[PDB]
């Protein structure tokens, strides 16, 4: 009925997939998704055996679109190795700054995903599913929970779904302000009604995650592709884009670019025709001083030549792209990244929950010119220093990005020494 | 001696009803109790922990892990203002300067009448639209102070 106020993010498609309906602003609701074949990939896939979805998941190539870029089918293969029950987790926490490509299917096309939740449970025998979206997407949350009914009513949730033996029921939880959440371990830690501490890993989830069970945990755009695998059969997912990297791609878009938004584009597409062919180039045509792809990298004017793709030389990460220009401060922008693993580390690691912290410090001192030698020394020290013994992802790369700043704008830092 | 509303002690139920295990409905029910007083009253986690089956320290431990939360100031409405990367490139200082001019608040701050309170907040999930905000639930770009003060009078 109605939903919270939701701004309207451009969206853009070449390939007319996961934005197909998402490209228009709006809640598409079950009818809608019914009449361009919605919920027909589930009724095959639940007359297709759960290893075989996994062979075809597997065979398309699909990989984590959660960042880290992981095989999604191997995943799978992974926790149907174990013995049951199993649990299947949507995640839909997304945090990482410049990163919104989750939320407009959630909020625009929630069916997209739901139809890739089922198949995915049905996939790795689940017969209990999560959606566990972080607490400041309220609309999100509303939206999830009207669709999840209207599927009941459809008959494509529930005992004995359209007559398969099949039992799924999907149960949506809301975050409360913690980036940390949306890290697997601490998102089931959370779901378990904790706070939001990460395990160390091994073990992966797929071996013991939520109540100690396998389970699967993925991301609303990896699952989000679930649907177009069963439908189109793997062969054709993978004859979408490059042949390495299949499959269709959203990329967050923001800062200094003319048109800001999400784009569903294939792989092979490079960074310079991310911002410049697809969203209309910088404003006032001023040059590209950095990119960040989040808060994990920074890429300078001199690589926008790379493919968005999961390969070694390729941009990677979520596809989350900021454009900063040239006369964007990269100290004042690498100070807001610090604030950011200042406000977000859980603490359970000693040189993340200071290293986090004194990152931020010291480095408002520098920016402020208020640094002393040793504060200077100190920042460059403790940048180094924050991953020692960390458990999981925020503290091995809380000083990825200001390290990439200061190797790639020694020139502009060298000033603030000054 | 303190309890809940009939009203709300309902829609607390349904949450704790709502997953398999009760303890799993913590943050919905942290939500709830927030959106119902405008803030989590102290009192409140004695009750909350019983009918979660969890002990109080653990319900504690919660709350003050989970930075939506909010212990100390009652308000009716949060304005919550992103200060990350790319809110703060886009303006985020213009936003916080034309709230300050129509509310006479800074961040952390709440006005006289309890009416609104500025939360500064990291990264919204909406970063093409930057500078962002939410009014409680609401989510919207910021174009000017006279956009915002339209925006602000539907908050009454
Ligand atoms: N979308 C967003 O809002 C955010 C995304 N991220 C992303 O998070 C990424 C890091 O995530 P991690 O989970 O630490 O990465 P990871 O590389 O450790 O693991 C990736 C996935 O593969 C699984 N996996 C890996 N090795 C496995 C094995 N041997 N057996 C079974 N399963 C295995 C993990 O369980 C996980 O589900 C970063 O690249 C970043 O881009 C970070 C913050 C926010
Ligand atoms: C600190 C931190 C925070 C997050 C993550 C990692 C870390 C280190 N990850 C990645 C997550 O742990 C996991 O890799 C994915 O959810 C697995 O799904 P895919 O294989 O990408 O589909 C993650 N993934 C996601 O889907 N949404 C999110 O918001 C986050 N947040
Ligand atoms: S590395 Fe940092 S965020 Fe991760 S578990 Fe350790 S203290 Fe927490
Ligand atoms: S940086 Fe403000 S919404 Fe992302
Ligand atoms: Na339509
Ligand atoms: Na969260
Ligand atoms: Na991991
Ligand atoms: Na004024």
């Amino acid at each position: 009925r109605s939903y919270p106020a939701i701004p309207r993010i451009y969206a853009e498609t070449t390939l007319n997939m996961l934005l197909k309906r998402a490209k228009k602003p709006r809640v598409h609701s079950i009818d809608e998704y019914l009449k361009d074949g919605g919920y027909q990939a589930l009724e095959k896939a639940l007359n297709m055996s759960p290893e075989e979805i996994i062979d075809w998941v597997d065979k398309s190539t699909l990989r984590g679109r959660g960042g880290a870029g992981f095989p999604t089918g191997k995943k799978w293969k992974f926790a149907v190795q174990n013995p049951g029950p199993r649990y299947f987790i949507c995640n839909a926490d997304e945090s990482e700054p410049g990163t919104f490509k989750d939320r407009i299917i959630i909020e625009r096309d929630p069916h997209l995903l739901i139809e890739g939740i089922i198949i995915s449970s049905y996939a790795i025998g689940a017969n209990e599913a999560y959606i566990y979206i972080r607490g400041e997407y309220p609309a999100g949350y509303y939206i999830l929970r009207d669709a999840i009914e209207e599927a009941k009513k459809k008959g494509f949730l529930g005992k004995n779904i359209l007559g398969s033996g099949f039992d799924l029921e999907i149960y949506v939880a809301r975050g409360a302000g913690a980036y940390i959440c949306g890290e697997e371990t601490a998102l089931i830690e959370s779901l378990e009604g904790k706070r939001g501490h990460p395990r160390l890993k091994p073990p992966y989830p797929v071996q013991k995650g939520l109540w100690g069970k396998p389970t699967v945990v993925n991301n609303v755009e990896t699952i989000a592709n679930v649907r177009f695998i069963i439908s189109m059969g793997w062969e054709e997912y993978r004859y979408i884009g490059p042949s390495d990297y299949a499959g269709p791609k959203l990329f967050p878009v923001s800062g200094k670019v003319k048109k800001p938004g999400v784009y569903e584009l294939p792989m092979n597409t490079t960074l310079r025709e991310v911002i410049f062919k697809y969203a209309g180039g910088t404003l006032g045509n001023k040059k590209v001083k950095a990119v960040f792809s989040g808060a994990l990298d920074c890429f300078s004017s001199e690589e926008l030549d790379i493919p968005m793709d999961y390969s070694p030389l390729g941009f990677g990460g979520t596809g989350t792209v900021i454009v900063l220009t040239e006369e964007d401060d990269i100290v004042e922008a690498a100070l807001k990244i610090a604030e950011f693993y200042e406000h977000e580390t859980c603490g359970q690691c000693t040189p993340c929950r200071v290293g986090c912290y004194e990152q931020a410090n010291l480095l408002e001192k520098i920016y402020k010119g208020e640094a002393t030698e040793q504060d200077w020394e100190g920042f460059d020290f403790v940048n180094r220093n924050i991953q020692p013994t960390s458990i999981c992802g925020l503290g091995a790369v809380a000083g990825r990005l200001i390290r990439q700043t200061l190797e790639k704008f020694p020139e502009e830092w060298e000033k603030y020494r000054k | 001696e303190f309890e809940f509303p009939e009203e709300l002690k309902t829609k607390l139920q349904e949450h704790i009803n709502y997953f398999p295990k009760k303890r799993q409905a913590i943050l919905l029910c942290l939500h709830e109790i927030q959106n119902y007083y405008g803030y989590i009253p102290p009192e409140s986690l004695k009750p909350l922990a019983d009918m979660l089956e969890l002990p109080l320290n653990h319900v504690e431990g919660v709350v003050a892990f989970y930075d939506m939360f909010d212990r100390e100031d009652k308000a009716k409405y949060r304005i919550r203002v992103c200060v990350s990367i790319v809110c703060h490139l886009m303006g985020t200082n213009k936003l916080l300067k034309a709230l300050e001019n129509i509310l006479g608040i800074k961040p952390g701050e709440v006005t006289p009448d309890g009416k609104f309170k500025i939360v500064p907040v990291q990264c919204l999930g909406a970063c093409s639209e930057a500078p962002v905000f939410m009014v409680n639930d609401d989510e919207y770009k910021f174009e000017s102070e006279v956009q915002l003060n339209e925006i602000l009078s539907r908050y009454t």
